[PDB]
């Protein structure tokens, strides 16, 4: 029940992309993911210069301070939260119907500890530097990412359809 | 940084990527 898709960016497309995103997904709440806790800081900086309200959570924070911020978003305080690599055992936020991978991840075990599990998107940013990283991926998995379409049907992640 | 006052275009930008032809070459080369 998860629908993987990607878009093929370059580095300085990803926040128009992004944008593009919030302004046309039927997004309840997301989840967006980056490569390191310093990227996650100016994202969450970004996202919210583009109108978006978010929270963040990385490793370098205290344990405490990071399971506040979570169950803040859990109760909807926010709408969308950027993180690192923190889940160990899944994501049980109900309303997160669209994951974004702002950054594709190296391992096929850091990618599916972001995928399990939203119905939902995930949304994969794809530069030509993450062309191996995409390849390895899809064949270690079994899985296949497909182009995302120019219209996404909404019984695949909006759950009222 | 840089946002134009138009949607993203995704169509367009995945033309630049053909992902089947490229997998081979990795396969092939790489």
């Amino acid at each position: 029940g998860v629908t993987q898709y990607y878009a093929y960016v370059t580095e300085r497309q990803k926040v128009h992309c992004l944008n593009t995103l919030f302004s046309r997904l039927q997004i309840n709440q997301s989840i967006i993911f980056c490569n390191s806790s310093q990227r996650v800081e100016l994202l969450a900086k970004k996202i919210s210069q583009l109108g978006y309200s978010c929270f963040y959570i990385h490793a370098k924070m205290r344990q405490e301070h990071r399971n506040r911020v979570f169950h803040d978003f859990r109760n909807g305080l926010c709408r969308n939260l950027v993180c690192t690599d923190l889940f160990t055992r899944g994501i049980d936020i109900q309303a997160v119907n669209v994951v974004i991978n702002f950054d594709f991840p190296k391992l096929a075990e850091t990618y599916l500890h972001r995928i399990g599990r939203s119905l939902g998107l995930a949304i994969n940013l794809i530069t030509y530097d993450d062309r191996f990283n995409l390849k390895s991926i899809e064949e270690q998995l079994g899985t296949e990412i497909k182009p995302i379409p120019s219209n996404i049907d909404k019984s695949l992640y909006v759950a009222e359809y | 940084e840089e946002i134009p006052d138009t949607d993203f275009d995704f169509e367009g930008n995945l033309a630049l990527f053909d992902k089947a032809a490229v997998f081979e070459e990795i396969d092939t080369y790489e």
